[PDB]
């Protein structure tokens, strides 16, 4: 049918016209098929023979029978609409109901009715069998297929008119995606029914027909690569059959599959298997297996061994949200209700920082969690996290940066995160001073990083192909190899002092790497900053 | 009645910002608030021929609806600013007493230029994505748009006239939603005049702010009487930096006095002389900085632990306009008053906010700043990598 629905005024762009361009004759069947399928359209109303001479006109043709209007220049002259892609609920984010159906719209588009002082402007012509005779005009009396204001004018019509039910009902729940409508209730299958037909009238009333005993209808749904049951939910199955040979493509697509999974199935790594990618890669390339790689895919298929599902929330009871650490970088979580029936798994991995301690990245996860339980399920849950709640406020009170978790609590799955070491506050006593320094010649691509102390002491190994910087991290490295259990250092490198003066655990720096491992090994470290070229007494003796 | 032909600049099209995630606590409150406003006229819902948004946030101060109009405004200044531009009093800043009233609530009065409300497009979200999201406009003037003020000026000022006229002492400024009015009258007196102004809106006390007493934040030096290496080291360390502020500065001397780094050393006769001066200067005002009216103000803030904050504000990295600081309280929490603070101070004295430089995580502030936040304007700010040395410069 054709919806009463009052339409939506749709305009063209600030100064522009409707489109007008030519017909490229089509074949002698195309011709026809194109007359048989607008005739039936005309009947139904969908469209209209146009008088005149409409000076505007969009190329029409026929693909095998149906009938694609290229609808490009009437789109880029058309106006912009109201995004209709903001977000998708995830399934995790569903309360339970007793019963669901999906009743699905047949000839939405069609159904709907396009802004009357528009409809000129989506002025079509079939063909004559070979450019001799004008030809039938059409415009369009509803939403053409290709049009970019239908999904956003459907979607608005389809909200309008279920708005009353709605009010009327208001118990229920109505979902719409697309050509579909996913109802759900907690009503007894028997009387559920009776609120379907219900919905089917009243939406019959307003021109939209569904499935009468049809209904796509009684779960396992499959929707956006979830698989919806009335009472639980996990993601659409997925199988890794056996394979000696793995190809860029085949190894993209299985991590992928690995992360979409790793959604509800706790303990997904695809760590070992993102390596493998590593490089300027062709798509057809077969890349060997290693080993950290062999055995991760085997074992990734035992955790989806057996399936999984989560369950949905409870609006009457606190979240909890428990993260565990999981190698290196690599971080694992759970969202649960009541203990261990998670409602949705997940996992954290990345940088976007060159330097970084665990008890940052795992700050970095709370917030991440924190903002993806807001987007879910409007409130903030709890945490249990691996972190002793007093290596947490030394941190938190020291460091530069502002913070703010959630309530939290700890929680002894280890390994847990801890500080690596901490540097002294106050310039050691009796112990080596080591004035340190760099340098290297921005032509050469070369410098000597050395250091000399209040003992006597000096060196300098010369190093080949070097930045500026760090012939700065060579030298506080080299002053803490020749140095004691215990020491202070003074630089004239900001760019030094910073990284070291945060306490990193782990960087994607070989030299940073080595300092790091020997800061672990030491008892008393100091570092201290001192001006550059300013011939302060120590750092200038090692300037020369 | 008579509506303000509004343009937005030629060329520029309007605001499409996306609408952050909320809390389902201030979503229903953001709901019954756009219920009673519609129904009273002041908002109406709109269709998807609408490409439009700007994004929508719930605070308390009892909840009140917060709209952030940041690009709206950047994307009309020329109306709001070059236009109808609200001119700014020297006199306001050197005031005993100001007091900050809220009188946002009026510009719902004068209606807006139908040809311009598809720009203050607007819209509620919902949990997880569940139902669509209730898209509104506005059809009068919005609280947090400064071209309110703009077009409500005449009506302000004639509002104003007498008690004006029967007080030519009192200094009257308008910044978004807010008025600033201070006096040199003593405490009593003033809050009478306040409440004897209270009255004269009222046919169309709350905030003490205390302006002329605010004074530099002087840098200063360990006064110490041992005196180490590494003491004189960081103590010249800093005084280094200040070089670069303060035209005078001489570390010379100092830095004239291979050594151990925990060995104590008695300064130079000839050292006294010169933090000494050192000392006198830093004290006194910087020499050469002056506010530029066409230039943006940046603000700077570091954590100093324990409660405390630092700030400065400037046009051009170093030199500074001004520096203060700031005393269930956490980080993000504390840093919020900070940032109120100091903004509320910028309006005072130059009638502009500053550009905020944020040491925090982007998200961090992003998912909290609204829990405290009181203001019904919003700074525009960023987001830095807090230098190690610069902190301790200001402690
Ligand atoms: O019915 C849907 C539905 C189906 C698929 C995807 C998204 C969706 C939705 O938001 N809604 C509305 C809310 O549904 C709710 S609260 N609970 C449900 C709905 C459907 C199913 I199967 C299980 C649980």
């Amino acid at each position: 049918p054709i919806s009463p629905i009052e339409t939506v005024p749709v305009k063209l762009k600030p100064g522009m016209d409707g489109p007008k361009v030519k017909q490229w004759p089509l074949t002698e069947e195309k011709i026809k098929a194109l007359v048989e399928i607008c005739t039936e359209m005309e009947k139904e109303g969908k469209i209209s023979k146009i008088g005149p001479e409409n000076p505007y006109n969009t190329p029409v043709f026929a693909i095998k029978w149906r009938k694609l209007v290229d609808f490009r220049e009437l789109n880029k002259r058309t106006q912009d609409f109201w995004e209709v892609q903001l977000g998708i609920p995830h399934p995790a984010g569903l309360k339970k109901k007793k019963s669901v159906t999906v009743l699905d719209v047949g000839d939405a588009y069609f159904s709907v009715p396009l802004d009357e002082d528009f409809r000129k402007y989506t002025a079509f012509t079939i063909p004559s069998i070979n450019n001799e005779t004008p030809g039938i005009r059409y415009q369009y009396n509803v939403l053409p297929q290709g049009w970019k204001g239908s999904p956003a004018i459907f979607q608005s019509s389809m909200t309008k008119i279920l708005e009353p039910f709605k009010k009327q009902n208001p118990d229920i729940v109505i979902y719409q995606y697309m050509d579909d409508l996913y109802v759900g209730s907690d009503l007894e299958i028997g009387q559920h029914r009776t609120k379907i037909e219900e919905l089917r009238q009243h939406l019959l009333r307003w021109g939209l027909t569904t499935p009468d005993k049809k209904h796509q209808k009684e779960p396992p749904f499959l929707w956006m690569g979830y698989e919806l049951h009335p009472d639980k939910w996990t993601v659409q199955p997925i199988v890794l059959p056996e394979k000696d040979s793995w190809t860029v493509n085949d190894i993209q697509k299985l991590v992928g599959k690995l992360n979409w999974a790793s959604q509800i199935y706790p303990g997904i790594k695809v760590r070992q298997l993102c390596k493998l990618l590593r490089g300027t890669k062709a798509l057809t390339e077969v890349i060997p297996l290693t080993e950290e790689a062999e055995l991760e895919l085997a074992e990734n298929r035992e955790i989806l061994k057996e399936p999984v599902h989560g369950v949905y929330y409870d609006p009457s009871k606190d979240l909890i949200a428990e993260i565990q650490k999981q190698g290196q970088g690599q971080w694992t979580y759970q969202i649960y209700q009541e203990p261990f029936k998670n409602l949705k798994t997940g996992k954290y991995a990345r940088m976007r920082g060159a330097h970084t301690n665990d008890v940052k990245q795992l700050t970095e996860a709370v917030q991440k969690i924190t903002t993806e339980s807001i987007v879910i399920w409007g409130k903030t849950p709890k945490f249990k996290l691996p972190i002793q709640k007093e290596t947490w406020e030394t941190w938190w009170t020291e460091y530069w940066q502002a913070t703010w978790i959630p309530e939290w609590e700890f929680v002894n799955t280890p390994p847990l995160v801890k500080l690596w070491y901490q540097l002294e506050k106050e310039p050691i006593v009796g112990a080596e001073t080591f004035y340190v320094d760099g340098a290297a010649n921005r032509e050469t691509k070369l410098g000597k990083a050395g250091y000399v102390t209040n003992k006597g002491r000096q060196k300098v190994v010369p190093l080949t192909n070097t930045t500026n910087q760090k012939t700065e991290l060579q030298a506080i490295y080299l002053a803490l190899q020749d140095s004691g259990l215990e020491v202070n250092i003074v630089t004239d490198s900001q760019y030094a002092l910073g990284i070291i003066q945060a306490q990193p655990d782990k960087s994607e720096s070989e030299l940073v790497n080595q300092i790091i491992e020997q800061l672990i090994k030491k008892e008393k470290v100091y570092l201290a900053w001192v001006p550059a070229h300013k011939g302060i007494g120590g750092n200038e003796q090692v300037d020369k | 009645i008579e509506t303000v032909p509004v343009k937005l600049k030629p060329g520029m099209d309007g605001p499409k910002v996306k609408q952050w995630p909320l809390t389902e606590e201030k979503i229903k409150a953001l709901v019954e608030i756009c219920t009673e406003m519609e129904k009273e006229g002041k908002i109406s819902k709109i269709g998807p021929e609408n490409p439009y948004n700007t994004p929508v946030f719930a605070i308390k101060k009892k909840w009140r609806k917060l709209v952030d109009f940041r690009e709206l405004n950047k994307r009309t200044q020329d109306f709001w600013e070059v236009q109808l531009g609200i001119p700014h009093p020297a006199g306001l800043k050197k005031k005993k007493s100001v007091t900050v009233l809220d009188v946002g609530d009026a510009y719902f009065s004068v209606p807006l230029d139908e040809d311009f409300r598809k720009y203050t497009a607007f819209t509620i979200p919902s949990i997880n994505n569940e139902t669509p999201g209730i898209r509104y406009q506005y059809n009068v003037l919005p609280q947090g748009w400064k071209g309110s003020p703009a077009i409500f000026q005449s009506s302000m000022t004639k509002i104003l006239e007498p008690f004006k006229k029967q007080n030519p002492d009192i200094v009257i400024y308008q910044y978004m939603d807010d008025l600033y009015v201070g006096s040199d009258l003593e405490i009593g007196q003033h809050r009478t005049k306040i409440e004897e102004l209270r009255q004269h809106l009222l046919r169309w006390m709350g905030y003490e702010l205390h302006p002329d007493k605010w004074t530099v934040q002087p840098i200063v030096l360990p006064e110490k009487d041992s005196w180490t290496v590494n003491d004189i080291q960081k103590l010249v360390g800093k005084l280094n930096w200040a070089s670069q502020i303060y035209p005078g500065i001489k570390v010379r001397q100092l830095c004239k006095l291979t050594k151990a780094l925990t060995e104590v050393i008695p300064l130079t006769e000839e050292a006294e002389l010169e933090l000494a001066e050192n000392r006198e200067i830093l004290k006194e005002p910087v020499h050469g900085v002056y506010y530029d009216p066409s230039k943006d103000l940046i603000a700077e803030i570091q954590k100093q632990g324990q409660g405390q904050w630092t700030y400065q504000i400037y046009q051009e990295p170093f030199k500074n306009l001004k520096t203060g600081k700031y005393a269930h309280t956490n980080d993000v929490k504390q840093l919020t008053e900070a940032v109120q603070k100091i903004t509320t101070e910028s309006i005072v004295i130059w009638g502009k906010t500053p550009k905020f430089k944020l040491p925090i995580q982007k998200e961090t502030w992003e998912t909290w700043w609204t829990e405290y936040w009181q203001a019904t304007w919003i700074p525009e700010w960023e987001f830095v990598n807090t230098p190690p040395l610069v902190k301790l410069w200001y402690q």
